[PDB]
């Protein structure tokens, strides 16, 4: 294309806020730049933050999987709001009631783990023994040590 | 047979006789003789066969002998063409050494599968030989880097000479 | 030994020949699906000439035949374990694919590229053998990833659905996080015990073993599905069914839990890597039977169970039984993978419908896939004597004689009662009551290839833990000694399960509304974490990626910093040098300040 | 599945219409208009998109099932979105 | 019936939105002409989507507005400010001086330990 | 919003009767509460004041989201459900047979034979398609996406190729 | 609410189109135009080919390639037991001592 079809500067004035919606296929009262703070966006419109999974399923799109039409402005992170990607779809459950209750249940989980790891569980059962003072040679204990000797009685 | 059995030691075999406590036939002894009629028998002459021509053409390879020259020890320093042989022996026995270790490591997992749930104890030999090569491969040729040298060998040599050194005079 | 080693790699040759037939053009492809079938059928025959040799006598071997590469004092060769764990995998994971793989050529009949089909189930067999067989840590990887890849071109089978690539690579996002214990575990072995095999690390046998466990942890936790890394199991259903039976029994899932009983002579000796994995494995299996328990879809429900079985594994891991562990990986894979070939045989039949709200009245219509599923069913909850029972009966009351956490016991428990629970759904929903489905009725179980492999797995489910069990030799000391309350556990809390599932479900014929309850909406939502964390965590990461690696630094600031100062100099001093007026009378001027300063300042003529 | 065919449509669609009790089944014709003939509202005609819906197991969008108000038309549009010709 | 709660990654559904009623002349006049562009649009996709000789790619120009605004546009519109400039700080030297005392700090202990002989290195001849 | 007050409700009539027939589950007791939700609606059938209406629609649509169920029931091929685009692999735009090697249109002669008549058709048809949307649309542009009809005997309707030769539903 | 007129008659036009379309893509009888190109026997070249060629390699490679070399084939060694003759050596492994052989 043209260099006057381009995305360009800031628009400073009401005149560059028509020519500019007027080149991204937008009415001049929705057009809305992003801020002019420096960040390097230049006159791109900014577009609602919004998944193209939120996007009507049944439309005839030009783009049926991206859910786009051919020349209608890309949201500047469209790349990231394809349906692969970030899902923006309002959900049945409150996002911040939905964080309470998961992280909720992981903390209690992992405070009950710890409480029974303190108080563990066992049977009424006297250590296991084992003969030969306790394997020692089997379990790798040196032969030229005579070891501490071990001794199980009957009961 | 190929190898040799003192390099890389095998001990005696022991396996016990049938002592069937069944009265059905055991499928895996017919098997056995089935595999030998089968597949032994047959692969066995097609061997036999390339045998016989191999010893129609019968020829050999030898292992090749290096002649010891002088270490880095007795090079005059900035002397390449006595530091380059030096150099040159220098890395043919560190290939060697890392064979070396390489031959204990592998007499180490032979026993480990080897003695099964007695491995614990039936291989201490074994562990103790591995231990004790790995701590002189270690002290020769560890943290030397990727541009190591008979002359960098040197130098962790002479340092741990010396700190050898003070600690007797400690004592 | 002859005969031992050469029957136990022509299993494994056996079944690359049809990937290298098809590889190198020298194939019939008019049935290529059955050629694949029949060679799985023959490498099982193989393969149990070298588990009955085992079985006899115990015999063992490795073989390290190839020597690959040598690194300095590391050498590499390929190598591969004949051992307990090998010999009893193996015949039942080709038992188990004998079947899917006939199964899949009724249900993928219709499928244009069935052949391709086959063969990436084959790859996935052969990743899979290749992992249970390794010996050392490379070759294990070479499967562990092997499997991870055949997972990923099998979920996303139909790439025009953006929820099957969605799927597909959430996989690998998952398993390639569990990875990274998996490097950590060689790069340790490596450093500290100058090895990567089997037999070194375990004769060498570190006591200092916290890191290399818990990289070990980690990649079993993404590879089956634990807790934190479990989200992408379930969404493995966008898969075809048979990938569902498939990966589900044998394959990917039971790697995790397999790679941890291979390192059980370390395990057994470190007791916090214990505590851990019986924690794990503890939230793992009560969260996600939690989640089992409102789900409407058929294979997100069976899904939802293995995350549930693996579980229990985990944590028969976190309470020192190894063994015990693979057993419930070789008895698991019988029902687990039937369950899956009965809800494909039902989602067939209704026109490629899944959920159980309008499934209904099936229990007549079709008897065979009715049979099977209630046998896979009270397999899984551990009926007496089925084949489940061999190996999950022993793991509870193992479980509740241990020196061992109390809550994760107590969620152990839970657990056992909300499989009866799930299990009682689907087939409440599926097989009772009146028919829901839509009024052109086309079902049909009739066919052959339908009826013969969920026969063979319907015979595996009833006997196959007898079998094994009474095969296997004893290597450890069962614990039969008990009070009354410990022993009949399992068995009490499945009954009250299904008592208590019997009312819920009946509860849904009334004609009263409630609205629906907090709990309700947790487990329905899988307690939002994939809603929360596959939202936020892409979000974060793809942002950062543009707004600040990409256009703060690369397009920005690593531009005005370097290139863009010094260029911008160069212009400025280049203007002030050649903007002059050409005028005689200021050069000149410019020449004795020049003279002056060199005299006066600088001492040139000095 | 075993194959649709416009006749085998047609049948359906009535069948599920003679089922309705707001319907008279004699007055009833593939031409008959859902409001002008049978007398329906537009909350009936919901309903009736939603019968066939799950007769045919497959959901119409609201913007396709508001414009379909005479049998005819309902079988057109399955026809055409089933790619049956006949 | 407690109220629905927007987030950034959970919208807020229209059915919700009092937006979406109480419609006015001037909003039915907005979409209106927001319908306008986008079937002029189409109609000029579909002249050239249609066309039996057309062989190629139908060139987008709002999809090479995107692409060169995500790149060749970003520094002619970069600005030296308070905000570019902390942020570049922080999320450029910020990272690099952390890794560096962790890995700086992390090396020097375990320096220290093998000078002593206080770090196990017994089979450790791989490196 | 471009939907009247009438097709927002008889919207939300729909959305709640499936969702309500999701958590019944059971034929029978659906057709109880889908009678009970439609005298609801018709209690109000009739109400004039349409601010009131829209107070009414306001209401219906809060209580449906508080009542909605968290995994309703879709149907599997539409968007969300378990089919949906499973079979978009399999379709291939029909352009791609002009690419195929003659040895392999040679097995399919009638085939291409056909194929011919309707790219010919297309050509034939295409100009006078161009020329009645030139004709038919008002200046700046249409408003709308409709399109019209043939108006005559012979001419077809404009921007139909795509529509009539899409792949098939099932094409593999 | 229906369809205005407009729109059925460009409905109308385009089915007849469409089903044309459907309808052309039917196959011919002679289509496709090929070019020109028991259980027992049928099972057993399979166990022959894939059984046998194959064991046959690979018990050649083992038992003149592998095993010729030290440590490539490891066996765990046999187990022994009380009262086990060895083959090697006809060595007698002596029983185990007597048990209180008590029973219960
Ligand atoms: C000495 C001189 C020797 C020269 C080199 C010899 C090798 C080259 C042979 C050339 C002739 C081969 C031939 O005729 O191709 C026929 C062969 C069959 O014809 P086709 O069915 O029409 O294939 C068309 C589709 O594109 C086929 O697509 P597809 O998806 O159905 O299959 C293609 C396959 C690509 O090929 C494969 O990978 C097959 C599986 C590996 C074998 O793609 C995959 O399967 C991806 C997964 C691969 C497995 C990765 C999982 C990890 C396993 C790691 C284990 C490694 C252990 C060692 O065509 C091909 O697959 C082309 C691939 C050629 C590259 C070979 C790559 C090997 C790896
Ligand atoms: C918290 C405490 C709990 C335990 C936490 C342990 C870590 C677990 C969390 C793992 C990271 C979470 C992000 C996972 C993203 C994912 O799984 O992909 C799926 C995502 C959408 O998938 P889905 O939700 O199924 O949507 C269906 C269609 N609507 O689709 C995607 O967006 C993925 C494709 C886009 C690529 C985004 C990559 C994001 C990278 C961040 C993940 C971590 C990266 C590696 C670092 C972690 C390891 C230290
Ligand atoms: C951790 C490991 C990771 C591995 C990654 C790479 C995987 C690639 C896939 C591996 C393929 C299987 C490899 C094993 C098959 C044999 C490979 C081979 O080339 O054998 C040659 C063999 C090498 O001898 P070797 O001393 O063991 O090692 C030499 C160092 N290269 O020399 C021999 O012993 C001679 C063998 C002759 C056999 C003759 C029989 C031929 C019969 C006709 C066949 C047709
Ligand atoms: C058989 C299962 C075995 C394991 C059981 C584990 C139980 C775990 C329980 C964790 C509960 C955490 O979830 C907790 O719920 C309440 C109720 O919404 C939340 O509280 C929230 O709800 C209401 C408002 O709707 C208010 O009380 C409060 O303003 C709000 O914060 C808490 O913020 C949250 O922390
Ligand atoms: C290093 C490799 C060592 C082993 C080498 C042995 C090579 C012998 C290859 C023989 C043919 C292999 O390739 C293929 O085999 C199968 C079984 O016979 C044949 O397949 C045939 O039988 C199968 C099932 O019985 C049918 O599904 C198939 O319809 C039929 O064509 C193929 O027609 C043949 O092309
Ligand atoms: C290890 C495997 C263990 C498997 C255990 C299998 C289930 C064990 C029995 C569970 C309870 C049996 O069911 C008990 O008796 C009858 C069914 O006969 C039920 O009776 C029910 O019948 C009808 C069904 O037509 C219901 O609509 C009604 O609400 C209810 O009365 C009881 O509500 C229940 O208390
Ligand atoms: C980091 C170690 C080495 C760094 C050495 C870097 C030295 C500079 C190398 C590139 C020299 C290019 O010199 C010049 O740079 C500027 C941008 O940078 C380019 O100019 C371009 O960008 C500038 C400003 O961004 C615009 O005003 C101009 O419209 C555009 O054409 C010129 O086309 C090029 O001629
Ligand atoms: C570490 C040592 C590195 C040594 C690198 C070698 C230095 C080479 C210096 C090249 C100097 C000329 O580079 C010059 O840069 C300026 C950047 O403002 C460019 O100028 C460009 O940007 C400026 C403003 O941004 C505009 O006014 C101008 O219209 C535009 O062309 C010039 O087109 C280019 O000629």
């Amino acid at each position: 294309i043209t260099k006057d079809m381009l995305p360009g500067p800031y628009p400073k004035t009401p005149e560059e806020r028509a020519a500019a919606a007027k080149k991204y296929n937008m009415r001049v009262e929705d057009y809305e730049p992003y801020p002019d703070d420096g960040t390097g966006y230049g006159d791109y419109p900014k577009l609602p933050d919004r998944s193209q999974q939120e996007r009507d399923p049944w439309y005839d799109w030009d783009h049926p999987d991206l859910r786009l039409n051919w020349g209608e402005p890309m949201h500047w992170d469209l790349d990231m709001y394809i349906r692969n990607r970030v899902d923006t779809s309002p959900t049945p459950v409150n996002w911040n009631l939905m964080c309470k209750h998961l992280f909720g249940f992981v903390a209690f989980m992992l405070f009950m783990f710890w409480v029974g790891e303190t108080y563990p569980a066992y049977q009424p059962v006297g250590p296991k023994q084992y003969p030969y003072n306790n394997l020692y040679l089997e379990r790798g204990g040196d032969p030229n040590k005579e070891p501490e000797p071990v001794v199980h009685y009957e009961i | 047979d190929s190898w040799d059995k003192d390099v890389y030691p095998e001990p005696p075999r022991r396996t016990p006789a049938p002592s069937p406590q069944t009265s059905l036939p055991n499928p895996i002894t017919y098997l056995t003789k089935a595999f030998d009629l089968l597949v032994d028998r047959p692969v066995t002459l097609v061997r036999e066969f390339i045998e016989r021509q191999h010893a129609k053409n019968k020829y050999y390879y030898y292992h090749r002998e290096f002649r010891r020259v002088p270490d880095i020890t007795e090079c005059q320093e900035k002397d390449v063409l006595c530091m380059f042989e030096a150099e040159m022996q220098w890395r043919r026995d560190y290939k060697v050494d890392q064979e070396i270790v390489n031959i204990i490591q592998e007499r180490l997992k032979a026993c480990q599968q080897r003695e099964g749930e007695s491995h614990r104890q039936n291989c201490a030999k074994e562990l103790e030989q591995f231990t004790q090569v790995v701590k002189a491969y270690q002290d020769r040729y560890h943290d030397l880097g990727a541009h190591y040298s008979a002359r960098k060998c040197l130098a962790k040599q002479k340092q741990r000479m010396l700190a050898e050194r003070k600690a007797a005079k400690e004592a | 030994m002859n005969m031992f080693s050469s029957l136990s790699l022509v299993t494994l040759l056996l079944l690359t020949m049809p990937i290298m037939m098809m590889s190198f053009n020298t194939y019939k492809p008019s049935n290529y699906p059955l050629y694949v079938k029949t060679a799985i059928s023959y490498a099982f025959i193989t393969s149990m000439i070298p588990t009955m040799m085992f079985i006899h006598s115990g015999q063992e071997l490795i073989i390290s035949n190839w020597h690959w590469l040598t690194i300095q004092t590391l050498k590499l060769s390929l190598s591969f374990k004949m051992d307990y764990f090998s010999m009893m995998f193996i015949p039942v994971a080709l038992f188990v694919t004998w079947s899917i793989m006939e199964f899949s050529m009724w249900y993928m009949y219709s499928d244009p590229n069935i052949n391709k089909f086959f063969k990436y189930l084959l790859l996935f067999l052969i990743t899979m053998l290749i992992l249970v067989t390794a010996n050392n840590l490379f070759q294990l990887f070479i499967g562990w990833e092997g499997v991870g890849i055949m997972s990923f071109l099998l979920i996303g089978w139909w790439y025009g659905r953006a929820d099957a690539n969605t799927a597909a690579l959430q996989a690998i996002l998952y398993n390639r996080i569990g990875d990274i214990g998996f490097i950590l575990a060689m790069a340790w072995f490596l450093t500290n015990l100058n090895t990567w095999d089997l037999q070194q690390i375990f004769m060498l046998n570190p006591s200092d073993s916290n890191m290399p466990l818990i990289g070990l942890a980690l990649a079993a936790t993404g590879k089956s599905a634990q807790f934190g890394l479990h989200p992408w199991l379930p969404s493995a259903m966008e898969g075809p069914t048979p990938v569902s039976a498939l990966l589900h029994s044998s394959t990917m899932v039971v790697a995790g839990i397999f790679l941890l009983i291979r390192f059980y002579p370390l395990t057994e000796n470190n007791k916090y890597i214990q505590s851990i994995t019986l924690c794990l494995g503890a939230i793992t299996t009560l969260f996600t039977a939690m989640c089992a328990l409102t789900q409407n879809d058929i294979k997100k429900i069976i899904a939802f169970s293995t995350s549930s079985q693996l579980g229990l594994m985990m944590v028969t891991i976190g309470i020192n039984q190894p063994y015990l562990a693979f057993l419930h990986i070789c008895t698991h894979a019988f029902f687990k993978a039937m369950l899956f070939m009965c809800s494909g045989s039902i989602i067939h039949s209704l026109n490629d419908e899944q959920d159980i709200r309008k499934m209904g009245g099936l229990f007549k219509a079709m008897p065979f896939t009715t049979t099977a599923l209630i046998v896979g069913s009270l397999a899984l909850t551990g009926m007496p004597f089925l084949t489940g029972f061999y190996s999950k009966d022993l793991i509870i009351e193992a479980a509740n004689t241990s020196y061992t956490n109390a809550w994760a016991l107590l969620m152990t428990l839970i657990a056992t009662s909300f499989t009866a629970i799930y299990s009682t759904r689907i087939i409440f929903f599926a097989l009772l009551g009146q028919p829901r489905f839509p009024t052109l009725v086309n079902i049909n179980e009739n066919n052959p290839l339908l009826i013969n492999s969920i026969k063979r797995l319907l015979i595996g489910s009833l006997f196959a833990g007898y079998i094994i069990s009474n095969n296997i030799p004893p290597t450890t000391i069962p614990q039969m000694t008990m009070p009354y309350y410990l022993k009949t556990t399992a068995l009490i809390v499945t009954i009250l399960g299904f008592i208590l599932a019997l009312e819920i479900s009946n509860m849904t014929k009334n004609l009263k509304y409630h609205y629906p309850s907090n709990a309700f909406k947790f487990s329905t939502l899988l307690g939002y974490f994939p809603t929360i964390m596959h939202r936020l965590a892409p979000y974060m990461n793809l942002s950062m990626s543009q707004k600040s690696a990409s256009s703060l630094l690369d397009l920005i600031w690593l531009e005005a910093i370097l290139p863009k100062t010094i260029s911008l100099a160069q212009m400025k001093a280049s203007t002030l040098v050649t903007n002059q007026k050409g005028l005689i009378k200021l050069y000149f001027l410019s020449f004795l300040i020049t003279i002056l300063i060199s005299m006066i300042l600088f001492n040139f003529h000095e | 599945a075993p194959p649709l065919t416009l006749e085998g449509i047609k049948d359906r669609v009535l069948y599920v219409l003679k089922l309705y009790d707001k319907i008279d089944p004699e007055k009833l014709s593939v031409n008959s208009h859902f409001m002008k003939d049978l007398g329906l509202d537009s909350l009936d005609q919901v309903e009736i998109i939603m019968a066939m819906e799950d007769e045919f197991g497959f959901e119409i969008p609201d913007i396709d099932a508001e414009k379909l108000m005479c049998p005819q038309e309902i079988v057109d549009y399955i026809a055409d979105k089933k790619d049956v010709y006949e | 019936f407690p109220k629905y709660e927007a987030s950034r990654l959970s919208s807020l559904p229209t059915t919700l939105d009092p937006a979406e009623y109480d419609i006015s002349s001037e909003t039915r006049k907005a979409q209106a002409e927001r319908l306008a562009i986008r079937s002029r649009l189409k109609r000029e996709y579909q002249l050239q989507y249609y066309d039996p000789s057309r062989r190629g790619v139908i060139e987008d120009p709002a999809l090479v507005r995107w692409t060169y605004a995500r790149s060749a546009n970003i520094y002619p519109n970069f600005r030296p400010n308070t905000k570019t400039s902390l942020l570049g700080a922080l999320f450029g030297i910020g990272p690099l001086v952390f890794w560096y005392y962790v890995f700086k700090t992390d090396r020097d202990r375990k320096e220290k330990l093998i000078q002593e002989g206080k770090l196990d290195r017994t089979f450790n001849i791989s490196y | 919003a471009y939907l009247t007050h009438q097709q927002k409700v008889l919207r939300l009539y729909k959305r709640a009767l499936r969702h309500l027939e999701s958590w019944c589950i059971h034929r029978d007791k659906y057709r109880y509460f889908a009678c009970l939700l439609r005298a609801r609606f018709d209690e109000h059938k009739n109400e004039k004041d349409m601010v009131k209406a829209t107070q009414l629609l306001r209401e219906a649509e809060e209580e449906f989201w508080h009542g909605q169920h968290p995994q309703p029931y879709i149907f599997p091929e539409s968007p969300g459900g378990t089919s949906y685009e499973r079979y978009e692999c399999y379709k291939v735009p029909e352009w791609c047979l002009d690419d195929w090697h003659p040895s392999e249109k040679a097995m399919y002669p009638d085939y291409f034979a056909k194929r011919e008549q309707w790219k010919k058709l297309r050509r034939e048809s295409w100009e006078r398609e161009v020329k009645q949307l030139q004709e038919e649309t008002p200046v700046g542009g249409p408003r709308t996406e409709a399109l019209p009809p043939a108006r005559k005997q012979g001419d077809l309707p404009p921007l139909w190729w795509h529509i009539v030769t899409r792949p098939r539903e099932r094409p593999m | 609410s229906g369809y205005t007129p407009e729109e059925k008659l460009r409905l109308q036009q385009l089915r007849e189109l469409r089903r044309r379309w459907l309808k052309d893509q039917e196959l011919s009888p002679r289509e496709p135009v090929l070019p020109p190109q028991y259980k027992t026997y049928r099972h057993s070249i399979f166990a022959f080919t894939h059984v046998l060629i194959p064991v046959w390699i690979i018990h050649y490679y083992l038992k003149y390639h592998v095993t010729t070399k030290p440590y490539t084939i490891v066996e765990k060694k046999p187990r022994i037991f009380p009262g086990d003759t060895i083959l090697e050596t006809g060595e007698v492994i002596p029983p185990m001592k007597e048990f209180p052989d008590q029973h219960h």
